[PDB]
């Protein structure tokens, strides 16, 4: 078309300072304490939710902004410099949101989009089970057809949202045959939180991102009228599988994000603490590092635009989403650490914003897929190109 | 001979002549003095019961207990059989309760969660009666049943009042 441009359009710069505005006076102030204490920042979701940073993939006919998936990671770069716990609140709508968006009918957009469009109500992506994660196709909840409902019996492991949601995406296992393939096994619900026989579990305490909330759900016997299944009986696993592009580079900006606050906290620390005479930075070592780090962030950064612009332009953007959350998430936690490290003593300390951020950080390369899921998908996307 | 490894001999059945048999000198070196004879606590004991959320509820785990005496037996539970109301927190066993290994466990409608299966994987002996065949518990279970419990365990605890 024109050649390559690394310029955002004046529109995203006004997204830009819109989130960083938030992220930096709202955000950046309370977060320790919604860390210290796993309390669920209400507060900051309604704000962030009034200001439309938030389902911002929703299309226009049901209320929402229809925003883009480079539009999205802009934001949640900046809201994941302020707070990953919050920033994975925000965003896991937008995965409870995607193949409702990618694969719902008139009826099931207009109904379950659109009211997110008028409170901030949560909702969540239920796929992940005690005994497959990695492995969705491994996941056993039950789906029979039972008149015109479906029975939904099983246990859901480490959702995001779980007990602060209208309404599930859920993944369920609708044939019998153990020998029936992903492709025809499973079926993708709509399920609405306040359906009988749902049990939400405890508030589950992990290292990092503490103020999100992730929990159990244990489905007993729920009812779910066949309009809130999602292409029919059988499309589940292709349904699930397509969510993907359009979240990996924004939990990506969130790896981002977090690996940018880390180097501006160690950047800022080492142009005041001096050791031996002389500042931080005039120890050579210690500039190398913070170079390697801004190396590393740049270079993320790219990567996800990359992925995002990818699926923008109407391309599916599988190989590069999977470089970003690969890069992404390695590099998160590799500033991290160094971050920590630079502030020495302090660093590891509570007080000081870093420790955080190394035990935020390590879910990165665990969930939207392990670091070595996203390798096995860039090899096999790679290596495709090769096959003739 | 280890008794579990041979079947009982059926107790009626053939007739057998009854000799005096041959005697001895008391030996009086050691005399018999005393004795002293017994639901254990769930960590030390060799016989396990526990029920998961396939009982429904606290009140429900009456057959648990019912049968748990007719094994001399302890009684636990899941994380999700505590979870819902059903027991106390000192039961669980599992990853985050009392792990255990005893002779003897019995799941009772446990979908088995690995982290279900680490608090017992090294029992002895495992029993797994759950109706949906397809639960993760049926691996490490030696023996189980694809049942309804209530029709299953009180059938149990009838065939062990006299046996
Ligand atoms: C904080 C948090 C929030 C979460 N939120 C959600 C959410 O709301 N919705 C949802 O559905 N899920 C959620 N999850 C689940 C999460 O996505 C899964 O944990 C992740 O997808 C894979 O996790 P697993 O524990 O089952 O990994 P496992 O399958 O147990 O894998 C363990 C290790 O083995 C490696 N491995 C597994 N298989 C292979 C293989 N074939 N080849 C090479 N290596 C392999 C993995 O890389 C990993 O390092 C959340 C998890 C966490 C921790
Ligand atoms: C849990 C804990 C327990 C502790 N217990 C004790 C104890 O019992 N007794 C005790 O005396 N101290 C103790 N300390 C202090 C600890 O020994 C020091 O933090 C450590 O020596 C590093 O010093 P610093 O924290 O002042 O970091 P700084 O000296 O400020 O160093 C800051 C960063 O710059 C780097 N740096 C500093 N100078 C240079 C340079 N010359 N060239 C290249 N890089 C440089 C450092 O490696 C570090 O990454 C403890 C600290 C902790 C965190
Ligand atoms: C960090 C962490 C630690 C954990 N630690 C533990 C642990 O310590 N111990 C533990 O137990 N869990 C633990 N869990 C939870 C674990 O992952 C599962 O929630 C748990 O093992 C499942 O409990 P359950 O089998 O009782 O319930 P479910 O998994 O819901 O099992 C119910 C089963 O009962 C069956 N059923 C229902 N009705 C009947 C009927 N009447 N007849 C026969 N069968 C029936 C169903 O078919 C089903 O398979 C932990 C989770 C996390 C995240």
């Amino acid at each position: 078309g024109l050649g390559f441009s690394f310029e955002f359009t004046e529109q995203q710069k006004e997204f830009q300072a819109t989130a960083r505005k938030f992220a930096r006076e709202e955000i950046i102030p309370v977060a320790a304490e919604y860390d210290k204490t796993g309390e669920y920042p209400v507060p900051l979701i309604r704000r962030a939710w009034e200001l439309g940073l938030m389902n911002t993939h929703i299309p226009e006919n049901c209320g929402g902004l229809g925003l883009g998936t480079f539009d999205a990671c802009l934001i949640s770069e900046e809201l994941a410099y302020g707070c990953t716990g919050v920033q994975t609140a925000i965003e896991g709508n937008s995965l409870g949101q995607m193949p409702i968006i990618i694969a719902g009918n008139d009826q099931q957009k207009k109904k379950y989009l659109g009211r997110m469009t008028e409170e901030p109500l949560m909702c969540a992506y239920c796929v992940t089970e005690p005994g497959a994660g990695s492995d969705v196709a491994g996941i056993k909840t039950k789906a029979e057809k039972k008149g015109d409902e479906y029975i939904i019996n099983g246990q859901k492991m480490w959702i995001t949202n779980g007990g602060k949601a209208n309404w599930y995406f859920l993944l369920a296992r609708s044939d019998p045959d153990p020998k029936a393939p992903a492709n025809k096994a499973f079926t993708g619900f709509i399920v609405e939180a306040d359906t009988p026989g749902i049990q939400i579990g405890r508030k589950e305490l992990n290292m990092g991102q503490r103020c999100s909330d992730t929990r159990g759900i244990v489905f007993e016997d729920v009812k779910v009228p066949k309009e809130n299944v999602l292409i029919g009986d059988g499309a589940g696993f292709k349904v699930a599988m397509g969510a993907f592009d359009k979240t990996r580079p924004v939990v990506a900006a969130g790896a981002v994000g977090l690996a940018q606050r880390a180097l501006d906290e160690a950047t800022k620390y080492a142009l005041e603490r001096k050791t031996f005479g002389k500042l931080l930075v005039e120890h050579q070592a210690i500039s190398f590092m913070l170079a390697e780090m801004a190396m590393k962030v740049e270079l993320a950064r790219m990567s996800y635009q990359r992925a995002a612009w990818e699926v923008d332009s109407g391309r599916r953007n599988t190989y590069y989403a999977s470089i970003a959350k690969a890069f992404a998430g390695d590099i998160a936690n590799q500033l991290a650490t160094d971050a920590v490290q630079i502030l020495g003593g302090n660093g590891f300390n509570t007080e000081y914003p870093v420790e955080k951020l190394m035990r935020d950080a390590k879910i990165y390369q665990i969930y939207e897929g392990t670091s070595q899921i996203q390798r096995l998908i860039v090899a096999r996307e790679h290596i495709d190109k090769y096959k003739n | 001979v280890r008794g579990t490894s041979f079947d009982a001999a059926a107790t009626s059945g053939g007739s057998a002549s009854s000799e005096k048999a041959s005697s001895t000198s008391p030996v009086e070196i050691s005399e018999w003095l005393d004795q002293k004879l017994t639901r254990p606590e769930l960590t030390g004991a060799k016989v396990v019961v526990s029920g998961g959320r396939g009982l429904k509820s606290g009140e429900n785990f009456k057959l648990l207990y019912d049968l748990a005496d007719q094994l001399h037996a302890a009684v636990g539970a899941s994380r999700a059989a505590v979870d819902a109301g059903f027991v106390p927190n000192d039961m669980q066993v599992g990853q985050t309760g009392k792990i255990v290994a005893p002779e003897l466990y019995i799941a009772v409608g446990i979908s088995g969660a690995i982290q279900h299966l680490a608090g017992m994987k090294d029992s002895k002996t495992i029993v797994a009666i759950n109706k949906d065949p397809e639960a993760p518990i049926f691996q490490v279970a030696d023996y189980g049943i694809v049942a309804d419990l209530f029709k299953v365990v009180p059938e149990m605890t009838e065939i062990l009042k006299k046996k």
